[PDB]
């Protein structure tokens, strides 16, 4: 019986806390039941202005600066971007290391987004103070795998350190939690707060060493400097001891995966089987990664391992091509200047016009990215969603064993809780993934170690950098004159999933899946942080 | 027993993050024990679990605690339109960050952001990005980089709690961490001083590990110490082949582009 109040009246939460950058929510709820919503990003940066006039070569540093959290991937779709412009193909080895510091990235990413930005929403932390660490000990030798972490001993020392730090009075980042006192929508056993508790802790230790696997290819992590024009730069990421310490490393990532995230993701999930019904959207659109030819953005399209496509009414039969043609820009719920709805992002206009907070006319920072005038929901789900579809054997058996698991049909992951469970699914097959595409370099970098290609920056030209980053499908294009940027447009995963309404009224992936949220309480709403989590905001890379 | 630990505030403005992200990857301590047992992290958007009102009550509850506290900004400010391009709480960031700081005991501008400005502040600047400093009349101490070093932070913030202010340079870094030139320390020196320069990054030269100073590399005007500590316990641009940015100077973003030029 999924709790829900008889609240009518307005809810606003801001800031929207545990996610990227700065966002305000604002709900109508009726009888407890979210039948309203706006999704209103309150910072604008303004780099798409900030490039116009500067080198080409520049733009892959600025653009990197629209996100510290996907650091690397907007490096990576303007090397991409510009790559396409000036027409060059980059060598094999550069492929294989531009797609491998993806994999980390979405490693580092999912784990830190999972326990240190979603998972109090759904883990009361006090509540583990409450538990036999015997008895937790014995939950998790029970459904996880075996590890030392899991022993009585290990969880009763994280009992006895959170312990000291709530008894102190200072409750830091615990302060005024949604859970303190406990919450009816807060369903999880104390056993298995603790277990969490304890993965938590641990996660902010192994996020270092994803970081630091990241860093071997990438120079250093946060923001990567690694990529230039025509390949990478990275002579010394195709040699042995530095990619036996990457194996290693990504092996002890991996193992975390399986030990914890993934385990973790499926108790919550067995707990809150609820949320199976609730967030759904219906349409879906990737543009891929992990391509074995990234010689253009047609082949990246073609051949990206985690597959493109597009999705629409929740047809799994269906799945259409990408056509970056359809791919466009509103601006009239945004806070732009009037004219600029409708546009091709090679096209695109950056007019801001600030009006007032709370204008239902004008709400948010973000653009509206819309796809023949539907609105798209991207990111992880999308991905397995797409992947599935098309049979893809890592996604259709890890995805058909989620299923089995937890026992619900597939029709259950268009909701929340699937947005949830594919960002776990994904991360255990880059997981599954990351020896064999370590090996492929390692054999390649030793036979023959070209890493960038030769170029020539062109009078005039335009081209489009595509990368499905951790909360997905993300384009960067450029218009090229004197050979300068003229224009560069980003279009970003955020932009999809949280933008305002489009030029037709009509809500966004996350408005459209905060409909019909349950509120069991109006002062502390985590139904809506739940939801809103679920997508991974990063409210810095959609407005830009 | 119960030691008292110092309060920290945290506040984001025009940032992207990754100056939090940089300070999460601290190993000495690690994360986990720094909040545990050093300070009593009391605001911070991305971790912490309140939000909206709740979360506003405890940055207010922080502000107000009888022991006081210290202050950490990421991000610049934007100014333009009385700063209601940035807003948290429906409040602009400048006012939130104007009414944090006078009451700090000590306000660290954590990356070039904060600092001096950063990314939203190059031109031509649609926002009106300015830096803590300049747009609050207020001394901070810089930790700047793009994002820097979590050894760097994390070492100014220890410093600042057991020992004071440490020393600054002209530009507000500690000489502790920013004393010294990218290039001074950087393993290619002897390149540089032999003028054996990579031209390009498919040369030969290049896979030698020749200078990359031709390619742009700013390590000869940049202040920060990536070559001696490194970064991640594996590695630093140059390392990975890549000219540096010089992005722990202020302005860096139109003071040291075009990146793969030195005009
Ligand atoms: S200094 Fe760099 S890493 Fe830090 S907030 Fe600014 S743009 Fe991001
Ligand atoms: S690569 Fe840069 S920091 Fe190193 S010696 Fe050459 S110019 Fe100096
Ligand atoms: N992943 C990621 Fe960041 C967002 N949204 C980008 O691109
Ligand atoms: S770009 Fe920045 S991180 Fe160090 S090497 Fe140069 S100062
Ligand atoms: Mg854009
Ligand atoms: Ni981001």
């Amino acid at each position: 019986p999924t709790p829900q109040s008889t609240f009518t009246g307005p809810i606003v939460v801001d800031p929207i806390t545990r996610i990227e950058g700065h966002l305000r929510i604002m709900v109508e709820v009726e009888n407890g039941k979210v039948k309203d919503a706006w999704s209103s990003s309150q910072l604008f940066r303004g780099l798409e202005i900030i490039l116009k006039g500067r080198d080409p070569r520049d733009a892959q540093h600025f653009t990197q600066r629209a996100c510290g959290v996907c650091t690397y991937v907007h490096a990576l779709a303007s090397s991409r971007c510009v790559d396409d412009a000036v027409k060059v193909s980059i060598p094999a080895n550069a492929r294989m290391m531009r797609n491998l510091v993806m994999a980390s990235q979405y490693l580092h990413d999912h784990l830190v987004h999972f326990y240190h930005l979603h998972a109090l929403d759904w883990v009361d932390v006090t509540a583990a103070l409450k538990a036999d660490p015997n008895k937790a000990a014995k939950l998790a030798a029970s459904i996880a795998p075996a590890r030392p972490g899991n022993s009585a001993k290990a969880l009763k020392a994280v009992q006895d350190k959170l312990k000291a730090f709530v008894e102190s009075g200072q409750l830091g980042i615990f302060t005024n939690a949604y859970f303190l006192g406990g919450h009816k929508a807060y369903y999880l056993p104390p056993e298995v707060d603790l277990i969490a508790t304890a993965h938590y802790l641990e996660a902010l230790h192994m996020q270092v060493k994803a970081a630091s696997a990241m860093a071997i290819l990438g120079g250093k992590n946060p923001h990567t400097q690694f990529t230039v024009v025509g390949g990478c730069s990275n002579y010394q990421g195709l040699t042995k001891d530095p990619l036996a310490n990457y194996l290693a490393l990504s092996k002890e990532v991996c193992q975390f995966v399986n030990e914890c995230y993934i385990p973790d993701l499926l108790a919550v999930a067995g707990f809150y089987k609820d949320w199976g019904g609730i967030g759904g959207t219906s349409n879906y659109l990737a543009f891929g990664e992990f391509a074995t030819d990234d010689s253009s953005p047609e082949k990246h399209l073609a051949t990206s391992q985690f597959p493109s496509g597009v999705i629409t009414g929740r047809d799994l039969g269906k799945v259409d091509n990408v056509d970056l043609g359809a791919i466009y820009e509103d601006v009239k719920y945004s806070w732009y200047a009037p004219g600029g709805d409708g546009k091709h992002p090679y096209d695109g206009v950056t007019d801001p016009k600030y009006t007032k907070l709370d204008d239902k006319d004008h709400y948010s920072w973000m653009k509206a990215p819309r796809y023949k005038g539907k609105a798209m929901e991207v990111g992880p789900l999308a991905r397995t969603f797409i992947a599935y579809a098309k049979g893809q054997p890592d996604f259709k058996k890890v995805v058909d064993m989620v299923l089995g698991k937890l026992s619900v049909p597939a029709t259950a992951l268009h909701s929340t809780l699937g947005r949830t469970a594919a960002r776990g699914i994904e991360t255990a097959i880059v997981c599954a993934n990351m020896e064999k595409w370590i090996k492929e370099m390692a054999d390649s970098g030793a036979k023959d170690n070209t890493l960038c290609a030769k170029w020539e920056m062109p009078e005039e030209s335009k081209g489009v950098g595509l990368a499905d980053a951790p909360r997905g499908a993300l384009s960067h294009w450029i218009r090229i004159k004197g050979k300068k940027i003229d224009n560069f447009q980003l279009v970003v995963p955020s932009t999809w999933n949280l933008g305002p309404r489009g030029a037709q009224g009509d809500k966004s992936p996350v408005e459209e899946a905060l409909i019909g949220t349950p509120i069991a309480d109006p002062k502390r709403p985590v139904e809506i942080l739940r939801t809103v989590h679920a997508f991974d905001p990063c409210i810095a890379c959609g407005v830009h | 027993t119960a030691k008292h630990r110092p309060s920290v505030v945290w506040l984001h403005n025009a940032e992207c993050v990754g100056c939090t992200e940089a300070a999460i990857r601290t190993i000495k301590p690690y994360i986990d024990a720094l909040i545990l047992d050093t300070i009593s992290l009391d605001y911070q958007e991305t971790i912490m679990a309140a939000a909206g009102e709740a979360a506003e009550a405890a940055l207010h509850q922080a502000l107000e605690g009888k022991d006081g506290y210290y202050l950490v900004v990421e991000g610049g400010l934007p100014t333009i339109d009385g700063g209601q391009w940035g807003m948290v709480a429906g409040h602009p960031m400048i006012e939130t960050t104007k009414k944090a700081a006078a009451k700090a005991k000590g306000i660290i501008c954590i990356g070039t952001c904060s600092a001096y400005g950063g990314v939203q502040k190059a031109k031509p600047n649609p926002s009106q990005a300015k830096g803590v400093s300049e747009a609050l009349g207020v001394k901070t101490i810089n930790i700047p980089g793009c994002p820097p070093n979590p050894i760097n932070f994390v070492g100014a913030v220890v410093h600042v709690l057991t020992k004071g202010i440490p020393d600054l340079d002209e530009n507000g870094r500690p000489k502790l961490f920013y004393g010294e030139l990218v290039h001074d320390n950087c393993p290619r020196l002897p390149h540089f001083e032999a003028s054996e320069f990579a031209p390009s990054f498919d040369s030969e030269e290049a896979k030698k590990g020749f200078c990359l100073y031709e390619l742009g590399c700013k390590g000869p005007v940049t202040y920060n110490n990536c070559p001696k500590v490194l970064f991640n316990q594996v590695n630093w641009p140059v390392q990975a082949g890549h000219p540096c940015l010089g992005c722990s100077e202020p302005d860096f973003w139109d003071t040291m582009t075009p990146f793969y030029e030195q005009g």
